[PDB]
């Protein structure tokens, strides 16, 4: 009558590239 | 007979102090009383416990069905000006009765 | 009875316990660490 | 070929010191 609670899931609709900038440890 | 009754307290002088910490019975713990009145020796003509002197003891073992008073017993004095000496004696109420 | 047995023999059972990851978790060091073997301080030169 | 005082036996114990050695890194 109860099973292990899931871990939260996360949304999926805000979605933004991660990389605003070039990171700089690509020499850039 | 006794040595010198100028600085000696024989049993059963009655020392009043009064309890400091609040008394729970349901650990093994130790207590605390303050001295309220100067205690002079036997002869009565020194006071050999300044009041406000500090007075350490503990208890243990909690009651049993139906009794009614829990026994401490104090360990240990302090007098402000340093001095410091090993009493054993059963803790009592306002009137002396045991425990 | 059946009732009686059965209950007698599966009563004891231990709890399980389920912990998500990712969970948050502290540790309470118990014993003073050292490191003076292992590490050491220079300073940086100003300019 | 060749050659050849120690009263308040409940209180005095639960006060029982417990001690951790320390460690070093490596």
């Amino acid at each position: 009558c109860a099973s292990a609670p899931k871990p939260k899931q996360p949304s999926d609709f805000n979605r933004e590239p991660v990389n605003k900038t070039v990171p700089v440890e690509i020499q850039r | 007979r006794l040595g010198n009754r100028d600085m000696l307290i024989t049993q059963g002088t009655q020392l009043d102090c009064v309890l400091e910490t609040r008394l729970v019975t349901t650990q093994p713990g130790m207590t605390t009383c303050h001295l309220t009145r100067d205690v002079y020796s036997t002869s009565g003509r020194v006071v050999l416990l300044d009041r406000g002197s500090k007075v350490v003891g503990f208890y243990q073992g909690g009651l049993r069905q139906g009794q009614a008073r829990i026994f401490v017993q104090w360990s240990r004095i302090e007098t402000p000006s340093g001095v410091v000496i090993n009493l054993d004696s059963p803790g009592t109420g306002p009137l002396g009765e045991a425990g | 009875s059946a009732a009686a047995e059965a209950l007698r023999n599966s009563i004891n059972i231990p709890p399980t316990l389920y912990k998500n990851q990712g969970e948050r978790v502290n540790i309470l060091v118990a014993r003073d660490l050292d490191f003076s073997d292992v590490y050491s301080l220079e300073s940086i030169p100003t300019k | 070929l060749t050659a050849g005082g120690g009263g308040g036996g409940e209180l005095a114990e639960k006060l029982q010191p417990m001690r951790l050695s320390g460690s070093s890194a490596g």
